[PDB]
């Protein structure tokens, strides 16, 4: 069950960036896919997440105003778009899936079986 | 009636002694979360891992969880373990009450970095008892989770698990699924309450004395035998020295040679080890050397295995290798714990009708000598039942488990259980329990995947049990007093048995039953 | 009472096997959303947007929602299931329970970027069953949305809505709208709860056995006809061959030739398709060589159409091409799935009685013969009910559909459904359910526009059902041991009908019912 | 006991080290009970390139004495007839054999016989063909290192758990118990009631 | 309770003759169950009478 | 019939049987009782009546 | 009688559907009785 | 390679006799009291 990054790159400071994720397989799994950043020598955090029926949906705060989660069932990927970038959000962002959505628990890491390999993103001034 | 502003119960803790009868009634506070996002996962691991095929297995974990008193500090205070244990040679368990009150659901919902808490007050849980024995039973393997000793504390409900059959990590056709669900059950909101009642079947009374005899011993000092035995096959002469016959009557100098009527218990040896580290052999022998059973191609230890006295006289400092139970000091570690974090049960007490279990059962005929082949012998290291044999089980503890189930087969034999405690064919029956779940908003157009988006919850209460022991009373005419289990005198930082500066409390020694004694 | 700290009512999930009869129960937890925003809505469909005629429909959807379970893994777990298929040569439903409880309405406002859950006490559902079928029945075509298999799992609840006459996109002057709220209903806050009974009507046994004898084989071996049949009509000789009359009897080493006293069933011929796919036409023709009827200008599939047997001996690579049904494996795709991914039925155990969906059902004369011309057959393809005619139903599967209700006519000839199941006059009443709807607060002038403002609500709850089945007991005295369903003994990486890792429940094949045999 | 010496650089001095058990160490866990007893038997493969060459049968048998004569113990306690994915082998007189229609009475190929298998008690019963398991021979010490033994016989123990053997459609039913002083567990041993 | 294959019914030889001064011979019993070719398949069935 | 014996009976191509006359079955020691015809009950007067 | 709650189907004894030249547990051509294998009686499952 | 049992213990379906009595013989033993006991029948002969 394999998460597969796209989409990296670098970006000079407010342009647009798209990040892109697809999977193999499972679609009875899957339920749940989102994205963490873990910055250069620093804690890896969630940044967003967004059920199947798009329902229910979740943003980080320093993410919320900026970024939008969306998904596409039928090519079982998932793409994160990303505007006005700020240089601290350079960071290594990982597609993260997980078969279940909770309402306290959906920013811990814990819940998340699936990992990607991971994305550079530059943001520069 | 029952509703939002009532109680639908009352803390009960105390103790009743009555005639040949005590009461035990405890009440806990507990918590329950949400296990596995409410589902039901396969586990299971093999040697791709790098697990050794001992270790391999395969099961299922659940999202339910399940209530365990099976240690006696549940029901028992230190002083109330003392009474029981300085007056009387035996006790059993007769019959039992549960109960299950003041329900509490609440929800929590995480916002940017906020976290908040409110009450629901129209959720449900999830109560049954599996009274017919229709699941895995795994209670009586001595896990934690259970209701805690000291009464003020807070506990947290074990999710319930089980394992079935393996073949390295993959399952086989006779593997076996449960689905909990598939229960009835008994649903509660936070006005409803829940109780059961048990009955304990016959068993026999815990021995909770030490022998004042012992198996070899219990012959008239001061008269011979008429039988007699073969004391010599050879002259004792100046030179010559010859083949002869001569015999003896058994006597009080002589108590070694006289006639018996009984056998001292079954053996199966263990590798012995030193608490002074200087004394043993240096490398790593504990699994090496260990004393292990063999089941369809797995090496398991007995541990502890069959009851046999921890040490000779004198001896303390030695203990069989997997021989006996450990408990842990509080703050103990989970691995590596340093011996001066432990402690050690000693079953020394047996010593008066149980092998030691780091010796040789004894000494049995290899050949045929004849005037041609000298005679040999060889070392019983097992031996199992021979006809005359006695022996005792292992003591139990307050920190320890009191009853197990035994498994259902065709034939046993003794089935006391090797952990210490009363066997039992219909033992007291296991209580699940489960958060109902709650979805999130759905989609407003049809879709046929399963919901998988909850609101997340736990809850809390109050639970009850009352256990009713039975006394066996101390009859003796021994003249002497008594051994005694008691406190020490002299001062100290800290009470034993209390909470420290911390709050924290904790138990100092094991404490065992065998105290008073008994004529063989 | 009830108030909104007391449930109201007891999670059940049981089966009962009591001599002739069988009892199961399912309890299931369900989410409801509104749907449409509380609004009834035309919907059609015509050549315009490109849709050929056959596709055209005209009709409303509607608010509210149903509960189905007409599928047998509502009700039977695979253990149970087998219990049934390997003992019985029959079984029917006799009655049934419904109840709905334990109901929670939960309101969501959105605000900014941020979504909030509440508790609303004070809100209502609206539930009404529809006994005296005055409503378009929808139930009985196979749709999704029935309770889920595995009891675990949270289902979402379907959109009721309904077809009526069009011609094109547009309706007619016989075309009807049905308000669902001009019904009377039941309104229930969070402390109630709904019931309801029904009692089936006599219905023949659902036959699960195969027959062990086919028709053309019920003569005795050993022994010859009295009758007689045309056996020569030209002499054996020489040189001539001139006319000639000559006639057996039929016996052993003809039976192709006896006498016969029955028929086999109707036929309405499908086109074979193969598994292997290079053994196909290179072609794609699966609408155009299928096999259909044509009403009202419109044509449709007959799919599955009548009950023939999928293939004969030693072809099961072959199937008719809508003549089957087919079932999905868990996290098939909607559209253009693999073989891989889908599970193909079996009617080959009917194969005594019913002829072989991809062949002719026979021979006829064309002509009339003479000296002149010769005698000319012809093929045929499609046979009604001839006088002397014995057939078998489809058989019923563990995923399939229970019940269908009988369409309402002047007359039917055998009306058993053609998916399979029970064909019902008067069927279990369909059930229908709705979130009352609650507005946003309204201006403080008047205004005489409908409010169309409202506060968004979804619902939840438990829902129980019980039916219980008549059994028709094996009778047989074959000596040799039968065919059971079984499960596969060698190790696998996961257990058939349980969850995997992930927790996901998946039901590995189809199950039929025809395991035991009888004679014909 | 989970270390009896430390890990470390260079020294590896004695120490004590103690460990709870857990998921990952099943092996090593506190357990109630003991699989059954064991008396063991010499294996067979059924493919014949895999035996020694030499006629064992007798030699190599599984055996009781009594009064001087020597007799089999045949087919002996109830065990199980191999462990997972060796049902190639049997034990050598452990194992009910019947035979098919027409079958030598003397002599007869392997494919002229059935042979049963106690496969199922392998949960709680030993494999007839492994020893029990492993004791302690000696009392080790600083001077002299530990020595095992390995048990190949194992009487009855308080704590054991066991199975019967099978019955089977052609196999006996009952058995009459001899009339005795004493008997353990007297459920006949080709199968069926006492 | 017609636990047997039912042979009667195929116009076969055997029954009692028409005219009653004839002595006749019982005829002999046999049935037939599922083939394959010459070979039978699983669900066949034999009967001990 | 059959010298007391059960026996397996059956028909198939390799004989040279077409397939259509292919059969399995048993023959039985027993025999069975037949009347199935209407003369085994009617003289012809009793039919003509 | 058999009481469990097992939610996946049991192993059963069951008779081979394919085809063969004699049925298992019946006559043969000569009019002789067999009985191809041995059957035990362990099918069903328990906890232990 | 097979080995020697020079002792053993109880196996299901083992079947003995006691030790006879004699008129010299004792006739009674004591059975200890203890949790377990196997066929307590005295070593030199007698009732338990």
């Amino acid at each position: 069950v394999q998460i597969q990054e796209s989409g990296g790159g670098i970006v000079q400071a407010g342009g647009s960036l798209r990040l892109s994720c697809a999977a193999s397989g499972r679609t009875h799994g899957m339920y749940a896919m989102g994205w963490f950043r873990q910055a250069p020598g620093k804690e890896r955090e969630f940044v967003a997440v967004q059920d199947i029926t798009a329902s229910n949906t979740h943003y980080s705060s320093a993410v919320k105003g900026r970024f939008t989660l969306s998904r596409d069932n039928a090519k079982n990927t998932a793409y994160l778009q990303m505007n006005n970038l700020k240089p601290e959000d350079t960071a290594v962002y990982y597609c993260a899936a997980g078969p279940t959505l909770m309402s306290g628990s959906y920013n811990s890491a814990r819940d998340y079986d699936y990992w990607g390999q991971g994305t550079q993103v530059t943001v520069s001034s | 009636a029952d509703g939002v502003g009532s109680s639908s119960g009352n803390w009960h803790c105390d103790s009743t002694w009555l005639g040949d009868r005590v009461i035990t009634t405890s009440t806990r506070t507990w918590a329950l979360p949400t296990y596995n996002n409410h589902l039901y996962k396969q586990i299971s691991n093999g040697t791709s891992g790098g697990a050794t095929n001992d270790n391999t297995y395969f099961g299922y974990s659940t999202p339910w969880g399940y209530f365990d008193f099976n240690r006696f500090h549940c029901h028992f205070s230190p002083r109330d373990w003392q009474r029981l244990i300085n007056n009387n040679w035996g006790f059993r368990p007769k019959r039992l009450s549960f109960k299950l009150f003041n329900i509490q659901v609440k929800e929590v919902t995480q916002n940017e970095g906020t976290k908040t808490i409110a009450n629901n007050l129209t959720s449900t849980i999830q109560v049954f008892t599996d009274s017919e024995y229709q699941l895995p039973y795994v209670l009586g393997s001595a896990h934690q989770g259970c209701l805690p000793p000291f009464p003020a504390d807070v506990f947290m409900i074990p999710q319930y698990g089980y394992l079935t059959l393996n073949n390295g990590s993959q399952a086989v056709g006779r593997s076996s699924f449960y689905c909990l669900e598939y229960f009835p059950s008994q649903m509660l909101r936070t006005g409803n309450n829940f109780q059961f009642t048990y009955t304990f079947e016959d068993v026999p009374f815990h021995s909770s004395y030490a022998h004042s005899q012992s198996l070899d011993r219990l012959m008239n000092p001061l008269i011979d035998q008429y039988l007699y035995y073969l004391s010599r096959t050879q002259t004792t002469g100046g030179t010559a020295n010859t083949q002869t016959l001569g015999f003896s009557q058994g006597g009080p100098n002589t108590m070694a040679n006289q006639a018996k009527n009984w056998l001292p218990g079954p053996c199966y040896r263990q590798q012995r080890v030193s608490t002074t580290t200087g004394q043993n052999n240096n490398s790593n022998f504990a699994w090496t050397a260990g004393t292990k059973y063999h089941l369809n191609g797995r090496n398991s230890l007995a541990n502890p295995g069959i009851a046999m006295a921890t040490h000779k006289d004198d001896e303390e400092r030695f203990f069989p290798s997997n021989g006996i139970l450990i408990f842990g000091k509080q703050n103990a570690a989970r691995d590596n714990a340093d011996y001066s974090d432990v402690m050690l049960t000693s079953e020394e007490e047996i010593k008066t009708t149980n092998p030691v279990a780091t010796e040789e059962y004894g000494i049995v005929a290899d050949n045929l000598q004849q005037q041609n082949t000298a005679p040999q012998i060889g070392t019983v290291n097992s031996q199992g039942a021979l006809p005359g044999m006695v022996w005792q089980n292992r003591d139990v503890y307050l920190q320890g488990p009191i009853w197990a189930k035994i498994p259902h087969t065709d034939g046993n034999f003794h089935p006391s259980p090797l952990m210490g405690g009363f066997g039992l064919k219909h033992p007291p029956p296991q209580i699940l329990i489960k958060n109902t779940p709650v979805p999130a908003d759905p989609p407003t157009t049809f879709n046929q995947s399963k919901l998988n988006s909850f609101i997340t919850q736990y809850s809390t209460g109050q639970v009850s049990v009352e256990i009713e022991w039975e006394l066996q009373k101390e009859n003796s005419k021994r003249w002497n007093p008594e051994i005694q289990y008691t406190s020490n005198y002299y001062k100290s930082t800290s009470v034993d048995f209390a909470v420290n500066t911390e709050g924290v409390y904790s138990e100092p020694r094991p404490i065992g039953t065998r105290y008073l004694t008994r004529n063989l």
